[PDB]
């Protein structure tokens, strides 16, 4: 009716295929991202579907560059296209200017790519017939604004957040975040915060074969926490939930 | 026959200080043995306390002022009010240079400004691409006349400490923004009597994070 | 590769306190053979700017139409500013410059020298230079062809630089222009008696006086050269 | 069916999409074209929708070449695209044949362009009528170009909502002068029939714009009518309708 | 101009010059013949300045798109042979190139390839490339042995460039020393060839043609 | 489904989209009558202008596609212009590549072939105009070729077009039945105009004026049209017959 | 209001008097009618996603 | 549904419904109110956050140091239009050594939208721009509809509850036009203008975003505590 | 051509991707189980039919590289296109980077072929899912990946695709441990024979077994070898 077109409206007034894409982020497993000014931590629910699954070479944590991290949630086939372009973008800036790209600037570049649907609209080279179905939580560190966390839509729009969760447990996670986030959370107090909120939206047991942690720090760069360290922290959650 | 390149001469001199930088050059523009202009800097402010001169041929050397000033604008737009650094400026230029290399530019390009530590930074480019940092660099048609004197007064090249007689080398002595005025004028004074592409005017542009100061001095008519 | 086919030569020009005087010979040279006479090369664009061109007539004529089309573009829209603030000499100069620059890229150039001179709507005199190379400079007196090293030196006595302009007026300029055009006729083989003199004044606009003749030429010392025998 | 596109067709000879597009023009602004002896005098009713507007700073009159007035009604973006196209065509004629484009020649080219979009379903038909004319070497002429791709010579034309009132008085104007009238007098008559065609738009208020290309006054250049002359036209029209 | 790299036990020593002349005039003495491709690979600058430096900045782009895409650190063989096919595409476009890519991996060991403008890539253990590669070669390859210590290897890199600087015109300026390990190259700093001369005349007893 | 909305075949094998083109050329209500003289070809056509505010001089349907070959159009004037433009371009082209101007026969065939292509394409609409091409060629004599929107054409002794053209056919048929030849034996081109006007009055019952007529005459090696002054001489000359 | 027939106009008026009812007023004020227009319209949206 | 899904059609009423749908992006969108004198132009936009953790979205984009545009509809569409204006501004600098006139740049923007409304598979651009700038003919204030049409006013508004803002500007209309050389007054009146676009959304210094361009003032966006000089 | 054959759905899906996965379900069953010293891909053949010469009939396992094997389920027309593109890519890696491709690289590459036509219009996605397995050069680590027509890929300790993949997978929960793979090559081989003997049955005719052992050692175990393994399992059971 109002989606047979390749870019069509909508008696509401906003594009229809894009709207479906935003309600297809929810299908993906929860991706949480908590930003403090002491670093940004990204946690993800990997999902284990079988014990025959090898899940420690599967993650939704991806390095864009040393000083920019990303967590992806939604349909992750779509994010394969976007992550390649992002990596190229970051490299281009250091080729052209010998300089580290801003977190904001990188997000904006990936937003430009996201609008490429239609097959008769605008002047640009169209190479999609439908919008991407994946939303990103681009974290990073630039020296001009410190630590930054952006939430990038498949729309091609972006908001800077201090904490945003997307995916299945988006609503129940974010309910907690509005009250529980403040600026005196340190990196390690953020780190245990991720695991507490992730436990509520975890549809399995909370463990390190269905959860993966990652930080982005200026000092050590983009480091993905090994499963040994991830497991350790998870056991330290269950102790502090028995300290209540 | 049509010949696709020429020259227009000029002589530039970019000096890095220890907290200031000075990119200067003559304001005389020529072609062969006609003085085109007695007054005409090629030493343009470009924004963001970077001063550029692409000196030599004037047709190319205005092409790089154009595209560079386009890049200043578009950097602020596409990096959302992130300022173009001295480092950033150097590499961008390289890309513009390198971009025509089979129909190459025929200028000697220089930028100057301060670095992020608040000391001078001077990068100087060959006509087709690469750059390396300097502390003194002459260029233009009279490069090799002003250059070996600037090395003897900044970097103390082929000088030794007195009464040691070459046992102890002569170390660096931290410079003054006034002090460097004296060096630049005495060199281009020599330059007017000993080269013929030099005269009419000299314009020194001094660059710091405290402003860009212009100074126009007249030179000798030949 | 371009070969010069039909060429023209010599335009002179100088500033004065309230405006400019730009003047040119008119004659189409074709080498030592001279095939056209009275060929105009003062092309007025707007009504306060003369664009004075020398070199190939063909290239001059193909950009003569494009110069008229800029004014046509300016008059498209902006009924309050279709020449008032949409035309100044600086715009007309830049328009010309990047066309010659792009053809030097091609290797297939517009073979010309170009003066664009006028008075701006800021009210300030304008005199800049462009060519087939596509160099650019401003100047206080300026010239083309054979006069870019003959006539131009005579005018540099008159106005030394950009602060000798208010010491120069239109009667003192007028004379300097006359003298210069006479001198070109003696020592150039490519300069003739006709020349047209255009003054762009800010108090009276574009006053374009056409078909002035050389007068007070000396040729009476010619008898006192004798033979070698 | 036969109304989904424009290269569907019907046994009724109708093409539907094109007929529909004329309805935009019929709800467009009143615009007239008077064929005069020396030239043409265009005038257009410019609605004043608010007091916030800047008067005589929004135009629907764009000049083509230096001697062809063009004023249009219907969808303003679409008409501005058609005029943009015809500024190129005028430039092309000037490049190739070194002359300002003749008014019959200009009409031919535009008609082709408008024809193309009713022959393909992958592009949308136009829905504007333009009224254009001027003074060329074959005399003064006046043409109105339908969005169908049809044009004719006209001794008077009109378009927009108030076309009924305009046309009726243009008949009387040709009956006043069957041997034609001056361009100078036609200023005051253009004013008069815009004022009478504003009685179809008397829930609204208006600004009178008049533009001309005539040999007698403007020397074959298209210029705008302004100042005291414009105000004289207003005063003329005011007394007549009173 | 002279650029050399020799494999020994601790890895590879790269030693290069820095006088990069314009012809009869010495354009600059400060021109660094080291090109940091990333922290784990080095490229020498020999051939035309512009061309050689430029595309090995773009090789670092291809280094970082190896790292990202494969999640591994780039093979030396992989880097070298990228740059190779690229200059074959430009072969007879008139651009000049000669670089030694030096790298040390845990899955190939220390490896030098000398990639060149023609689309020639040679695996090798010692190369010396430049105007004065011949002079530097003589000292280096006489006293060459695979078993060698880091101190001895460093001192041989200094001495070889020193010999080139002495006899050939376009060498000189300054030296820059790197000691390539598997954790990366370690910088051993800039030494002026004119201070280096007079140390080595005293200590070896060499340079006996110079009057002193 | 779409067997009437685009140019694809139907179960009937008949293209409905094409049929609709012929059902739009008679809705402009212009009749034409074209006769071959002994040295000329004359074509007269309606030019009904019912308005004071349309200039009648510029209302026309006879377009000169070559200097020797006229073309008279029955059907909508946008499609007329496009077909005229294309025909002029081709006629010029023929001179350029073959060294002589395009024959009437081949110019008809060329527009015929383009019409088929326009009904081959399913997004291109055919030009819905019936084109009559009149000439005097030197290798075909006085000639009429009439092309139609589908892409069919044939030569003619005489032809008519318009809604009321059956009446015109009756007159022509009697004329060539009695003469027993394919043309009018009249050696003055002016009198072939006079004859043509007479049969137009007979067929349609309508008394003509100079501003309801528009006349094109191809004589040998030139094509001209009569102005309304000249057409009035012919209308006075009917009274002198 | 723009492009409103009696059916559309009627929705505004009634709806103005429910804001009046809630507010606990006894006289329906002008503003209420103005607020009542925007509920028949396409907005009740103060949402941000990509169309703000 | 045959003219409401296709962009290449009419439409028995001579419309295209896709354009009307694109105008509903403006209704549901954020509000910005522009007002000018003759010596200064002013855009005052109401920024809107998603939530407390979320930032506020800048509704003013700096297009040049004498030009700026502000969105009120579809955000992805604004990124196409913003770039296009900059490209043409640099073209004016390159070719004619001139700033790109605001009047000219409206007509270019108009036809750019038009040719995607013509083409099949295209779209009308649902963003509404208010485009201010200071050229050689003074201050200008343009309103860009989804149609593409540009109109020139001394005060306008687009977005939700535009009507209350235009009533305020029609009253104070001859006050603010005859205040010149004082940017401050024009800015204060624009805060008061957009206070009529509220419906208990309040105004704070993190919701207020002002930008001006003057004769002697470049394009500058005031935000933070630089809008607390007017609150 | 660019008229969508892939278009976003109001369900947040594309219809054809869902359809694509049902096309793989109807395909023949491929099982993958990796030991500590091998990868084993055994697959169901449709060689039950008489008057068939199996020498010249395509196999259900095609080697792409010296140490990288690929098995497939779904359409047989579609699969050959993926197998040809994969091979061309493998030799390109040898040309410009040297060394053969890693298993992971090929997994990503096939996934990127599916990905391209999912997003673009004028193209439908393939109805083919693969099990890409093998070794990397100078590695004795077995690699077992699964790629699917969605454009997603996942590594697995053991996996099965094709018809009755749920049934085989359930069997593998008890007959395979994440902690402990089959210790020997032979127990891995017999486990894959054992899994096939559930659904496939019908002698060793339709049972195929390909074993890859570290660093480019590919041996295919003929029906005779399989018959011996089948008989031992049957007797023991």
């Amino acid at each position: 009716e109002y989606d047979r077109g390749v870019s069509t409206f909508s008696p509401e007034g906003r594009l229809f295929q894009v709207e479906y894409s935003l309600e297809a982020i929810k299908l993906g497993s929860t991706a949480i991202g908590i930003a403090t000014k002491e670093g940004v931590v990204l946690g993800v629910e990997k999902r284990a579907t079988s014990p025959l699954l090898e899940s420690d070479s599967i993650e939704k944590i991806v390095e864009i560059d040393r000083h920019i991290g990303c967590a992806m949630s939604g349909l992750t086939a779509d994010a394969r296209s976007m992550i390649e372009h992002a990596r190229t973008a970051a490299v281009t800036h250091n080729l052209y200017y010998d300089e580290d790209i801003n977190v904001e600037s990188l997000t904006q570049s990936v937003c430009d790519l996201a609008l490429r649907f239609g097959e008769g609209a605008s002047g640009e080279e169209r190479l999609m017939s439908r919008p991407f179905g994946v939303a990103l939580l681009i974290a990073g560190h630039d020296a001009d604004d410190g630590y930054q966390l952006f939430h990038a839509e498949p729309s091609g729009t972006f908001y800077r957040y201090n904490a945003k969760a997307i995916g299945s447990g988006s609503e129940g996670a974010q309910a907690e975040l509005l009250n529980e986030w403040h600026s005196s959370l340190t990196l390690k107090e953020a780190e245990l915060l991720v695991l507490k909120i992730l436990k509520q939206v975890m549809e399995e047991k909370l463990d390190e074969n269905n959860a993966q942690l990652s930080c982005i720090t200026k000092q050590d760069g983009f480091k993905i926490y090994d499963n040994e360290k991830t497991a350790e922290l998870i056991k330290e959650l269950k102790e502090k939930e028995a300290a209540e | 026959q049509f010949n696709p390149y020429g020259d227009n001469g000029g002589t530039i001199l970019g000096i890095a200080g220890e907290d200031f930088a000075v990119l200067a050059g003559d304001t005389r523009n020529i072609t062969d043995y006609s003085i085109n202009s007695r007054y005409e800097p090629k030493v343009f402010d470009c924004g963001d306390n970077i001063v550029m001169s692409a000196n030599g041929f004037a047709a190319d050397g205005d092409a790089l002022v154009k595209r560079f000033k386009n890049s200043v604008k578009w950097y602020h737009f596409d990096h959302n009010d992130k300022k173009l650094s001295i480092n950033s400026a150097a590499r961008n230029i390289q890309h513009l240079l390198y971009g025509k290399r089979f129909f190459p530019y025929y200028v000697h390009t220089i930028i100057a400004g301060l670095d992020e530590d608040g000391k001078g930074a001077v990068y100087s480019f060959d006509p087709v691409g690469s750059y390396e940092r300097e502390q003194c660099r002459a260029g233009g048609a009279a490069a090799s006349l002003i250059m070996p004197f600037l090395d003897n007064q900044v970097n103390f090249k082929n000088q030794y400490e007195p009464g040691t007689n070459g046992k102890v080398k002569k170390p660096l002595k931290y410079l003054s923004v006034e002090e460097v005025i004296k060096l630049v004028r005495d060199s281009f004074t020599s330059a007017t009597e000993r080269h013929i592409q030099v005269g009419d005017g000299l314009e020194i542009l001094i660059v710091t994070k405290d402003g860009v100061r212009k100074e126009f001095y007249e030179l000798k008519r030949d | 590769t371009q070969q010069p086919i039909v060429t023209g030569t010599s335009v002179i020009s100088m500033k004065y306190d309230n405006g400019v005087i730009i003047a040119a010979d008119n004659l189409g040279s074709y080498g030592s053979l001279l095939r056209f006479n009275g060929v105009e090369r003062l092309i007025p664009v707007g009504d306060n700017t003369v664009v004075g061109i020398s070199g190939d007539i063909s290239d001059m004529q193909h950009i003569e139409r494009l110069l008229k089309d800029l004014v046509t573009e300016n008059a498209y829209d902006n009924p309050l500013a279709d020449a008032e603030e949409a035309l100044e000499p600086s715009y007309i100069f830049e328009y010309l410059a990047t066309v010659m620059y792009q053809r030097r890229s091609k290797m297939n150039p517009l073979w010309n020298a170009i003066i664009v001179a006028g008075v701006q709507s800021n009210g300030d005199q304008f005199l800049r230079y462009v060519n087939l190379l596509g160099v650019t400079y401003s100047s206080p007196t300026l010239a083309t062809g054979f006069g870019a090293h003959m006539a131009n030196p005579l005018l540099r006595k008159v106005v030394d630089r950009e602060s000798d302009i208010p010491k120069t007026t239109v009667q003192v300029a007028e004379e300097a222009i006359v003298n210069a055009m006479r001198v070109l006729y003696y020592r150039d083989a490519r300069s003739s008696r006709n020349f047209s003199l255009a003054i762009i004044d800010k108090n009276t606009g574009l006053t374009f006086k056409k078909n002035l003749q050389v007068e007070n030429m000396k040729w009476d010392f010619a008898k006192d050269i004798k033979g070698y025998g | 069916g036969y109304d989904l596109s424009n290269s569907v067709f019907s046994p009724d000879g109708r093409n539907f999409q094109v007929e529909y597009a004329v309805k935009a023009v019929e709800n467009g602004t009143t615009s007239i074209g008077i064929k005069c002896n020396d030239g043409v005098v265009f005038a257009v009713e410019k609605l004043i929708t608010s007091k916030l507007l800047v008067p005589q700073k929004n135009v629907k009159i764009q000049v083509v070449d230096r001697h062809i007035g063009c004023v249009y009604s219907g969808l303003i973006p679409d008409g501005r695209h058609l005029v943009n196209r015809g500024r190129e065509e005028a430039a092309s004629f000037k490049k190739l044949y070194k002359t300002p484009i003749p008014i019959p020649a200009f009409a031919d080219r535009l008609g082709q362009y408008v024809q193309a979009h009713t022959l393909y379903n992958s592009v949308r038909p136009f829905g504007v009528s333009t009224i254009f004319g001027g003074v060329d070497k074959n005399g003064a002429h006046l043409y109105m170009l339908e969005p169908s791709g049809s044009y004719w010579g006209y001794k008077g034309a009109a378009t927009g909502k108030g076309r009924q009132s305009a046309k009726a008085e243009l008949e009387k104007l040709v009956d006043h002068h069957p041997e034609g009238l001056s361009a100078r007098e036609a200023v005051k008559q253009a004013a008069k029939i815009i004022y009478l065609a504003h009685e179809d738009n008397k829930e609204k208020d208006f600004e009178l714009e008049i533009s001309w290309c005539s040999l007698s006054e403007t020397n074959g250049l298209h210029k705008f009518v302004k100042g005291d002359l414009l105000q004289e036209a207003i005063d003329f029209a005011q007394k007549e309708i009173n | 101009t002279t650029t050399l790299a020799f494999r020994f036990q601790g890895g590879i020593i790269v030693a290069v010059d820095s006088r990069a002349t314009a012809g009869n005039w010495v354009a600059s003495q400060t021109v660094k013949k080291v090109i940091e491709i990333n922290p784990f690979l080095l490229g020498t600058m020999a051939g035309g300045a512009a061309d050689c430096q430029f595309w090995e900045t773009w090789l670092g782009s291809q280094c970082r798109l190896h790292e990202l895409r494969e999640k591994e650190r780039i093979s030396v063989a992989a880097a070298s042979k990228i740059l190779s096919n690229l200059v074959y595409q430009y072969k007879g476009a008139g651009l000049s190139m000669g670089t030694m890519i030096c790298g040390y991996t845990r899955k190939e060991g220390p490896t030098i390839y000398y990639v060149d403008s023609d689309g020639t890539r040679l695996k090798g253990d010692i190369f010396c490339v430049g105007s004065g590669q011949t002079f530097a070669y003589g000292v280096l390859d006489s006293n060459y042995k695979w078993d060698l210590s880091v101190e001895d290897a460093l001192y041989l890199g200094k001495r070889s460039i020193l010999a080139a600087a002495h006899r050939d015109a376009y060498s000189g300026g300054s030296v820059n020393l790197y000691h390539v390990t598997e954790d990366g190259w370690i910088y051993h700093g800039n030494h002026d060839v004119g201070e280096l001369f007079w140390k080595v005349k005293e200590e070896e007893g060499s340079f006996n043609n110079v009057i002193g | 489904g779409y067997d009437r909305h685009i140019t694809i075949f139907s179960p009937e094998g008949r293209l409905y989209q094409v049929e609709y083109a012929f059902k739009a050329t008679n809705q402009t209500n212009i009749n034409s009558l074209a006769v071959r003289g002994k040295d000329c070809t004359v074509v007269i056509s309606q030019k009904k202008v019912p308005d004071k505010l349309l200039d009648p001089t510029t209302v026309s349907y006879i377009f000169c596609i070559s200097r020797t070959i006229g073309m008279v159009v029955n059907g909508p004037i946008p499609d007329a212009r496009n077909a005229a433009l294309r025909a002029k371009a081709e006629a010029a082209e023929f001179r350029y590549k073959y060294g002589y101007d395009m024959p009437c026969d081949v110019l008809a065939k060329r527009m015929a072939n383009l019409s088929q292509i326009y009904t081959q394409r399913a997004y291109m609409r055919p030009l819905g105009v019936i084109l009559t091409f009149v000439s005097v060629d030197e290798e075909l004599g006085p000639s009429i070729y009439k092309t139609d929107p589908a892409g069919y054409y044939v030569g003619y002794k005489a032809t008519a077009t318009g809604p009321k053209q059956q009446e015109i056919t009756t007159n022509l048929e009697n004329h060539f039945k009695k003469s027993k030849i394919d043309h009018i034996n009249e050696e003055s081109w002016e009198k072939v105009v006079e004859f043509a006007i007479t049969h137009m009055i007979d067929a349609l019952g309508t008394e003509f004026s100079k501003n309801d007529l528009e006349v094109g005459v191809a004589t040998k090696d030139k094509f001209f049209t009569l102005s309304a002054e000249n057409i009035e001489e012919r209308l006075v000359a009917i009274a002198e017959q | 209001t723009d492009e409103f027939n009696g059916a559309q106009l009627k929705a505004v008026t009634v709806e103005a008097g429910m804001i009046a009812l809630r507010n606990g007023q006894s006289s329906v004020k002008h503003e209420d009618f103005v607020e009542g227009i925007s509920e028949v319209q396409a907005r009740k949206s103060k949402s941000v996603s990509f169309y703000a | 549904n045959n003219y409401d899904g296709d962009t290449v059609t009419f439409s028995p009423t001579g419309r295209l419904f896709q354009v009307e749908y694109a105008l509903e992006a403006i209704k549901q969108g954020s509000v910005t109110v522009g007002l000018r004198s003759n010596t200064h132009a002013v855009l005052v936009a109401l920024k809107r956050n998603a939530d407390e953790l979320s930032s506020y979205q800048k509704k003013i984009i700096k297009c040049d140091e004498h030009m700026g545009l502000s969105l009120a509809g579809l955000a992805p569409d604004a990124r196409v239009l913003s770039n296009y204006l900059r490209q043409q501004c640099n073209y004016s600098s390159l070719v004619f050594n001139r700033k790109l006139a605001v009047e000219r740049a409206g007509h270019l923007l108009c036809d750019k939208a038009q040719k995607n409304t013509q083409s099949y598979g295209g779209r009308p651009y649902g963003v509404g721009l208010l485009i201010i700038g200071y050229d050689k003919s003074g201050a200008h204030l343009l309103e860009f509809q989804p149609s593409g049409n540009v109109t020139e006013l001394y005060g306008t508004a687009i977005g939700a509850r535009s009507q209350g803002a235009k009533t305020y500007l029609e009253r104070t209309l001859d006050t603010f036009i005859k205040i010149d050389g004082n940017p401050d007054e024009l800015i204060k009146a624009g805060v008061e203008a957009i206070s009529q676009s509220l419906r208990d959304e309040s105004l704070t210094v993190d919701n207020l975003s002002i930008a001006i361009v003057g004769k002697d003032t470049p394009f500058t966006i005031y935000d933070g505590e630089a809008v607390a000089k007017y609150i | 051509y660019d008229r969508a054959l892939s278009i976003f759905s109001p369900d947040g899906h594309i219809f054809q991707v869902e359809y694509a996965l049902e096309a793989v379900k109807r395909g023949t069953c491929a099982v993958g189980v990796k030991g500590k010293n091998c990868v084993v891909l055994g697959c169901e053949r449709r060689s039950t039919l008489k008057l068939q010469d199996t020498r010249i009939t395509p196999s259900k396992v095609s080697k792409i590289d010296s140490h990288v094997v690929l098995s497939f389920s779904g359409l047989n027309a579609d699969s050959r296109i993926l197998i040809e593109k994969a091979r061309v890519e493998a030799q390109s890696h040898r040309l410009t980077l040297e060394d053969p491709v890693t298993v992971e690289y090929l997994t990503r590459y096939v996934a990127g072929v599916q990905q391209r036509y999912t997003q673009s219009g004028g193209v439908r996605p393939f109805g083919v899912s693969t099990l890409i397995a093998g070794f990397d050069p100078r590695d004795d680590e077995p690699k077992l990946y699964q790629t699917e027509p969605s454009g997603i890929y996942s590594s697995w300790s053991a996996q099965t695709i094709g018809r009755n993949s749920k049934t085989v997978r359930e069997f593998l929960e008890k007959n395979y441990d994440r902690k402990e793979p089959p210790a020997t090559v032979e127990e891995c081989v017999k486990l894959t024979v054992r899994s096939l003997l559930e659904v496939v049955q019908t002698g060793a005719k339709n049972i195929e077994i390909t074993v890859v052992k570290p660093d480019s050692d590919i041996v295919a175990l003929s029906s005779e070898e399989i018959n011996q393994y089948v008989t031992q399992i049957e007797q023991e059971k």
